[PDB]
């Protein structure tokens, strides 16, 4: 299990999306785009496409220490997202969890049933029609 | 450079390319000729099952299956494709080493990885935490996973699945006078099982309903034109999943193995496991099995417990689909054993990279 953590941590080092994540208090958002973790522009934070899957990293100060950093990682599943986007968001959530040493707590958010912890990240939350096309190749 | 995903099932091999939404090759795990070519010349050789109850037993027949997958089904050169394989939960360390040994020395794959089947189904359902009910052809499993890591000590195993359900339907179909004996007729029983069987919400009330009227009777036309009528056998067959005593097995039903598997976990995560019962395998495809599982688990869990049964429409290939998704991620393939690392360390390296 200690060798398992070593290879899982080394694997998380090869994702450029985590470089610089969780460095300061805030909310960082990525969207799964054809099996790839793409950062969402700051101007689009809070707007989620109903057909896509996202990763939302909430860096905050825990009640036990105001000068330290805690993490709440949420992956948000749109009502029309495909199997590839939801599955990649789930795996990459665990990957970001390992990248930050297991400290983040994982939350699964689905459209319309988001937890209060996730809704509190926005003053705010707007659902948009559409979404990026699936990365799956359809087998006839 | 496309990655290969091969799901080695007890009854069916699911194989294809990473990035596809469905396996391109599905054939029985039978050796004789392999698969569809062996079921034709069946009156010449003997047909053995290399993967009984999920564990590979005979490696020479497994090598023939993998050879059939690469060259005859998918028509690919194994030397030019990183290959992701699947294994049953609680797979021994030796059986994992032999998989790596055959992949590198016999087929010369550039990279290889063996993944847990139930974990792939959970990822295919868009989840990192939950308990998977994987009921295939040879074995049924209850595998809890928390935040992407399986809990091996709570895993439940039940050597009762679709193959035994096919035979039990064959048995009870004789009560009406029908006779399914030959290997070709056993495929007709499997077709009847997959088309007309369903799980009763209340078994005893459906038994009384089948004896009260003929509203539950269904007709089925055989290939030779004979039309048969089936009654309570529709729900008596999959009932074995909840009452293994129907075939003389002194074991708990799938609802109890799920409940027990949850109780072997920390109390903090049981609340999440009850709300994330993910069904996998072709034997979980019976209509009404989710409502019945919902009813049985509710009767066992505290009254305030929120319980949810997830039945993906394509859960027949959810193991392979999850493998296709994970094999499409470069960071996941980074953990795979390359041929150079195998030539240096040997076959024991599967326990040092594959989890
Ligand atoms: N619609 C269905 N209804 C009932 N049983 C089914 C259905 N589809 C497939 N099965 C059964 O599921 C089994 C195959 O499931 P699978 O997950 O491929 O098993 P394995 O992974 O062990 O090969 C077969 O025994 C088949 O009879
Ligand atoms: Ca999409
Ligand atoms: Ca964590
Ligand atoms: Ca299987
Ligand atoms: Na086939």
């Amino acid at each position: 299990t200690e060798l398992e953590k070593k290879v899982k941590l080394e694997a998380s080092q090869h994702e450029d999306a985590w470089k610089g994540a969780g460095k300061q208090v805030g909310v960082e958002i990525w969207r799964i785009q054809q099996f790839k973790v793409v950062p969402v522009p700051k101007k689009h934070h809070g707007s989620f496409y109903t057909g896509d899957s996202y990763i939302v990293l909430s860096t905050y100060h825990p009640k036990t220490n105001p000068d330290k950093l805690a993490y709440d990682v949420h992956f948000w599943l749109g009502a029309f997202t495909t199997q590839d986007e939801a599955g990649t968001a789930a795996y990459k959530t665990v990957e970001l969890d390992d990248y930050l040493g297991g400290l983040p707590v994982q939350y699964r958010e689905v459209q319309g049933y988001e937890s209060e912890r996730f809704l509190s990240l926005f003053p705010g939350l707007r659902i948009l029609d559409g979404g990026v096309e699936t990365g799956f190749h359809h087998v006839e | 450079t496309t990655a290969l995903v091969c799901d080695n099932g007890s009854g069916l091999v699911k194989a294809g390319f990473a990035g596809d939404d469905a396996p391109r090759a599905v054939f029985p795990s039978i050796v004789g000729y392999v698969g569809d070519e062996a079921q034709s010349k069946r009156g010449i050789l003997t047909l053995k099952y290399p993967i009984e109850h999920g564990i590979i037993t005979n490696w020479d027949d497994m090598e023939k299956i993998w050879h059939h997958t690469f060259y005859n089904e998918l028509r690919v050169a194994p030397e030019e494709h990183p290959t992701l394989l699947t294994e049953a939960p609680l797979n021994p360390k030796a059986n994992r080493e032999k998989m790596t040994q055959i992949m590198f020395e016999t087929f010369n794959v550039p990279a290889m990885y063996v993944a847990i089947q139930a974990v792939l189904s959970l990822y295919a359902s868009g989840r990192t935490t939950g308990i998977v009910l994987d009921s295939g052809d040879g074995v049924t499993h209850n595998v809890p996973i928390y935040e992407g890591y399986a809990l091996p000590h709570a895993i439940m195993r039940l050597d009762l699945a679709g193959r035994d359900l096919t035979d039990y339907l064959m048995k009870i179909l004789t009560e009406r006078g029908y006779s399914f004996v030959t290997t070709a007729e056993r495929e007709i029983v499997r077709d009847i099982k997959e088309k007309l069987c369903y799980v009763a919400l209340d078994f005893e009330n459906e038994m009384a309903t089948a004896a009260s009227s003929s509203s539950l009777e269904k007709s089925y036309e055989l290939p030779d034109g004979q039309v048969i009528t089936i009654g309570n056998e529709r729900f008596r067959c999959p009932e074995t999943l909840f009452q293994p005593s129907f075939i003389g097995m002194e074991s708990a039903g799938i609802h109890e193995t799920t409940y027990n598997s949850i109780m072997k976990c920390d109390i903090d995560i049981r609340k999440d496991l009850y709300a994330n019962n993910v069904m996998s395998g072709g034997t979980t495809m019976y209509p009404g099995i989710a409502d019945r599982m919902q009813k049985e688990i509710t009767a066992l869990a505290p009254s305030t417990m929120k319980i949810k049964i997830i039945a993906p429409p394509e859960r027949k290939y959810s193991v392979w689909i999850g493998g296709s998704i994970l094999a499409s991620l470069s960071t996941f393939q980074q953990m795979w054993i390359t041929k150079q690392e195998y030539d240096e360390a040997g076959p024991s390296i599967v326990h040092r990279k594959c989890f």
